[PDB]
């Protein structure tokens, strides 16, 4: 049935997968042992867990995910953890040498050594599942592993499976803050692969997360844990009608079908709400209209771009929790007449109604409070194209004198690929420009 | 290999279109047959009248 | 004998059909188990129209559920009455429609269609003689609209002498659910005007507004709309389920209410739509029912019938009042409101009273009329389709499915012809 | 940029067009 | 009834026989004393043990096997063991001089001395039995005791019993790793005898065993004990329907009849599954389709050969444990449509269904865990012919200058035999290539 396989590449992908799996096990009452030891007091768990977990003959739950990374340090860090008894060691493939923010080695001299193993693993996992709809590929653009390895693996997954959905989730390097220096070097080559060989791609940065946490959550010393928690909440909200049901079931195919207006424009704008702390969820009346209006605010977007600079073409609308259709209709009526929000003169309306009976849960030790209902939006607009513009400008200014390119030449690549990626990105920016232009 | 695959799926969908054309033609023939049935019923009525 | 075979498609169609089945089971006295717990008289004789005679008096429903997603069955079966249906009729695929009419009609409409044709053929052969086939679906998706049209085409191809009536849900620019909804509606309208006997208009936004401004509900949901449409179709079908003095049937209405085959759309409606605090304060009479059956406020249309002229009107009553009051009300309405119906054809309203009142309510009467109000919806759909097809947005999915774009061209040509025909019949002048 | 500036001028023209569109919308309302 | 006599020649044959006997006694609850001392708490033993053991008048079990070896050191090593009270000393014939990886001495000057003794012993053993079906000859190609003596004894057993099946089990020399240097010298002469005078022959190496153990059981320090345990499990699986019963019994003649398509091609490819450790048998759902698909993977074959290089002609399919026929049907339907698996354009199908109700057992101190069901397969393909090609190439290169040949010349044997064996192997490889060629 509605069963999917998750792919986790690099340190960020592995930790995001860990956060998602722990969120699923806590929200479904799945104990870390892999059994149902609660024989005295039950607290839930009688649901459809086959979507992500698997049921054995002995009552064991086996995760269905791909935990691959080059550096054995991350594998060891997770292995010495408290959830080592849940997954299997064969799912966590170590490595001798790593890329560590490089596409050259990780795409040619490191990537092509471990191929048959991961292909056999994923083939076995797919054979272990009955219904397959899409994949959850978790990687990053800054990380050399999650760029070269992600690209080389997806170039084979897209060709061994053309009828299956190929999603994408990674981190977009922020123009203001950055971790490394060679991030655009990998991004300029990963973007071509994710555009000309994938159906959809989701971009997020960390600076917007920092701004929203310091603004709403009011934290002075943040950490990766909250960043992972937010992404896990977003992923759970997106795939909410797969594990459970609702008034209008909202699956993967139905929204990715409409979330893609053109083969070249498949880069939506996610926004999770409400993103608040415990004290911010007590004396605050929460309805549907206010949060939906808050969803379109630039401050709440995880991508630093002003929506007023462009206009929307397609919007995907989702909900999670006790939501009433009348509130949704009132919010739609309010937003359709809002002059601040801009849209094309050819799409008067477009959105989805995902009514999800199960309310979002909480975690002991997290920051998210108990909210009666959640909401997630996936809109498409041309105002986000500035990030690609800045990326191209940076690549141009850092390619004129060929900074840190002799290393890639010695490792082995064609220098023309840089010009090829540059012209492809230029063409994509052009296409976005003409699409944004009305009559 | 992939391009040959899309060629194959385009072929199968065009035979699907052929099938739906056959269906619509069959329905039109059904309408014509019903009208002919009405015709011979009128013929029988006229025979009874004469 | 004369039975009616019921068909299902689409999640909204499935839920409204389940609601209707529950409503009729409650009205006719059927326990959730499957036995009979009624205490009436006419609930035993003509009960075989929607049921089938089995051992021990355990009547079984006659409805085939068609869907592409397995998730609807577990929802509809867990209900209080989901355990009484026939699981064999529940034919489902593995892949969802993705709100695609082309893909759903093509990929999920080739290898799954045979099972539903076989089961409906077996159901038709099980009975002696039939009248028509009822299919409740919605145009908002690839399940109801993508498969219902094909099924109606197939059944009309096999059994031409059957009644093709449906209650498909029309879209609305204000309240949308699909980005490509105009495309699917455009594709479905062609089949509705080519291979469908009659079709009724169903809108969710109008029912919304009605239940807010008149019923005044706290948290109205889709359950209320399902209840309303179930009551509407029960009032439509009581002409055959519960015979009275002046009985009617579906084909007589379809013949009398349809002047031209190209215009088979209607405008349904229920009269007594009151709030909870007004149930105990009301006067049950003919003029009140006539006023609430004639005004546009009670009508479930997301438009205004006052913009055109009334073409065909049918007032089906369900109660024990009279016969003179209906005709005098009709007469005086036509005499005063002369600028609202076609003057070329007098006496455009049909009289129909069912002597058998419904269960739980004593006065009931539905409105089935074809007024000149769908025209605005038709032009707005044409305009949005033209705007979307100009630069060909959201077309690579349909193109990659395999079918060409000439289907859209012929479709829009047909819609322009139909709207021109509608507008030039709207101003039906007497002479030059 | 020169190209940018020009493209920025084109964006300004488009914004003027959209403002005219909004004026038309208000008139309709 | 279904009673068979086992023959163990050389150290490898003796140790394999010991492993098989200990596996049989532990799985049948047979105590090492030879009687049934368990008078307080019973743990089984009410079955048909007459297939391998014998029942005396006092409630004693006498093993029915032939333990012959030249070097007395192995006989002493087994004799000082804990199971000396089970067998009889007359069954373990010692010797003054041994072969120790040499054929000429062991076929002419050492072999012809102890003949009447072993013939009388085997005649008495056959007389003690009522129904005889086939023999279990355990030897080796590398060991001189297991080559010359095996050949000279089987050349007489064939002429004395033509109506009885003559099986073969030995160790094929791996091309990468090796124990001795004169292994091809004995192999080239033993293959001729096993081909032109035997009906079936089974080949296995140790490199594949090492690979599978380090890959699945994950051992850094292997030992011969597990090597013998795997072979014993294979032998128990193949003759599982003789000691017990099931839905569809598959006796020795039932499968050997179809396992031999041609008199010259009687060299199947065995694969035991699942070969896993204890921790590899806990959090892993086991069904029939997955293990059957894994059985055709080159990584799990005990012969290092790529099945994709050739194609299959005949396949023999076996099972052991609680196996459901619907799973077998689903697996057959899956494999018959698999494009990866190659087969002749000529045989659409061929296999067997052996359902054994008795599940495989375990051993205290071993590495095999408790598996609900087992599976064994015996297919025939031309892709394995590369091993003979490599052996012929090695023999040609090491015979051109006549390396280590003067010893054999002095011992007494015709030099032309090497040419005879070489041309016979060339003819056999020509037959294999002709069969592998379709229309």
């Amino acid at each position: 049935m509605r069963e999917c396989i998750s792919i986790h590449v690099g340190q960020a992908g592995v930790q995001i997968g860990n956060a998602c799996w722990e969120l699923y096990c806590l929200e479904h009452g799945i104990q870390p042992d892999g059994q149902m030891p609660s024989d005295k007091t039950i607290g839930g768990g009688d649901d459809s867990f086959n979507t992500f977990f698997s049921e054995t003959g002995a009552g064991k739950h086996v995760p269905r995910a791909v935990f691959v990374d080059l550096e054995p340090t991350v594998v060891d860090e997770v292995r010495t953890g408290t959830y080592r008894q849940l997954f299997h060691p064969e799912q966590l493939i170590t490595g001798k040498e790593d890329a560590a923010n490089n596409y050259a080695r990780g795409h040619y001299t490191i990537g092509k050594e471990i191929v048959d193993l991961v292909l056999d693993r994923i083939r076995k996992l797919a054979d272990l599942c009955t219904g397959l709809q899409g994949f959850l590929i978790f990687h990053s653009f800054g990380g050399g592993t999650g760029s070269g390895f992600a690209s080389l693996l997806m170039e084979r997954l897209s060709v061994d499976y053309g009828k299956k959905s190929k999603l994408e989730f990674a981190i977009y390097p922020a123009p203001q803050v950055s971790t490394a220096v060679v991030e655009p070097y990998n991004s300029i080559l990963t973007t071509h692969t994710t555009l000309e060989h994938s159906d959809c791609a989701f971009m997020v940065d960390n600076e917007a997360i920092y701004d929203i946490c310091r603004r709403n959550l009011d934290i002075e010393r943040p950490t990766y844990t909250n960043l992972n928690r937010l992404i896990g909440q977003i992923v759970s909200s997106i795939t909410a009608s797969l594990r459970f049901d609702g008034a209008l079931n909202v699956d993967l195919t139905e929204f990715q079908t409409n979330l893609v207006p053109y083969p070249r424009i498949h880069f939506p704008l996610a926004t999770y709400a409400p993103v608040i702390s415990a004290e911010k969820a007590y004396h605050e009346q929460l309805s549907v209209a206010e949060i939906t209006n808050a969803c379109f605010e630039p401050a709440n977007q995880m991508v630093k771009c002003d929506p007023r600079h462009g206009k929307y073409m397609a919007c995907c609308m989702l909900y999670r929790g006790d939501v009433v259709p009348k509130d949704v209709n009132a919010a739609i009526a309010t937003i359709k007449t809002k002059r601040t929000i801009q849209f094309v003169d050819w799409c008067p309306t477009g959105f989805k109604v995902g009514i999800n009976y199960q309310p979002p849960t909480v975690v002991p030790g997290g920051d998210l409070a108990k909210v009666q209902r959640a909401v997630c939006m996936l809109s498409n607009t041309t105002a986000i194209a500035e990030a690609w513009a800045r990326l191209d400008h940076k690549f141009d200014l850092m390619y004129a004198k060929r900074a840190f390119v002799h290393w890639y030449v010695g490792e082995g690549m064609e220098e023309g690929e840089f010009s090829e990626a540059r012209e492809d990105l230029a063409a994509l920016e052009k296409d976005y420009e003409e699409v944004g232009v009305d009559s | 290999r992939r391009l040959q695959e899309e060629k194959a799926m385009k072929e199968l969908v065009e035979q699907v279109t052929e099938a739906q054309k056959n269906v619509k033609i069959v329905q039109t023939k059904l309408v014509k047959g019903r009208q002919q049935i009405v015709q011979e019923v009128i013929e029988e009525s006229r025979e009874l009248l004469q | 004998m004369r039975e009616i075979v019921h068909l299902q498609a689409g999640q909204c169609g499935n839920q409204i059909g389940a609601k209707f089945w529950e409503v009729i089971s409650d009205e006719h006295g059927i326990d959730p188990t499957g036995t009979y717990h009624g205490d009436s008289d006419l609930q035993l004789e003509r009960i075989n129209v929607y049921y089938n005679e089995a051992t021990g008096g355990k009547y079984v429903p006659r409805a085939v559920l068609v869907d592409l997603e397995p998730g609807t069955m577990d929802s509809v079966r867990s209900g209080p009455f989901g355990q009484i249906f026939r699981p064999d009729n529940f034919v489902f695929g593995q892949s969802g429609a993705g709100n695609n009419w082309a893909k759903g009609h093509y990929t999920e409409g080739a290898e799954l269609v045979d099972s539903v044709l076989d089961v409906v053929r077996k159901e038709a052969e099980s009975c002696d003689c039939l009248q028509g086939f009822q299919l409740t679906h919605s145009l908002g998706g690839g399940t109801g609209s993508g498969m219902g049209t094909l099924l109606i085409s197939k059944i009309r191809e096999e059994y031409p002498d059957r009644i093709m009536n449906t209650f498909s849900v029309v879209p609305s620019p204000k309240v949308s659910d699909t980005v490509v909804e105009p495309y699917n509606a455009t594709l479905s309208v062609h089949q509705l005007v080519e291979n469908t006997d009659e079709t009724y208009c169903i809108d969710n936004e109008a029912l919304y507004d009605i239940c807010f401004r008149t019923l005044k509900l706290t948290t109205p949901t889709y359950g209320d709309l399902n209840h309303l449409v179930s009551a509407t179709m029960s009032g439509v079908t009581t002409c055959l389920r519960f015979p009275g003095q002046l009985n009617a049937d579906l084909r007589k209405l379809a013949v009398n209410m349809v002047p031209f085959p190209r215009l088979h759309f209607f405008m349904p409606g229920f009269a007594p739509l009151t709030s909870r605090g007004s149930q105990q304060y009301r006067a049950l009479t003919v003029p009140e029912l006539t006023q609430q059956m004639f005004d546009a406020k009670n009508m479930m249309a997301a438009c205004d019938p006052r913009h055109g002229r009334y073409l065909t009107v049918a007032a089906v009553f369900r109660g024990r009042m009279s016969m003179k009051e209906v005709d005098e009300q009709m007469l005086n309405v036509q005499n005063k409101n002369s600028s609202y119906f076609v003057e070329w054809i007098p006496n455009n309203v049909k009289t129909a009273v069912c002597d058998i009142p419904p269960r739980g309510l004593k006065m009931s009467a539905t409105f089935i009329g074809n007024s000149t109000a769908i025209q605005e919806l038709f032009k707005r759909i044409s305009e949005q389709f033209t705007a979307m097809f100009r630069r060909k947005a959201f077309l690579h999915w349909y193109t990659g499915e395999g079918m060409d774009e000439m289907e859209f061209t012929e479709a829009e040509s047909n819609m322009n012809d139909l709207v021109s025909e509608y507008q030039q019949y709207q101003d039906a002048t007497a002479e030059e | 940029r020169a190209q940018e500036e020009m493209q920025h001028w084109l964006e300004l023209d488009q914004s003027r067009e959209r403002r005219l569109r909004a004026r038309q919308e208000a008139n309709r309302t």
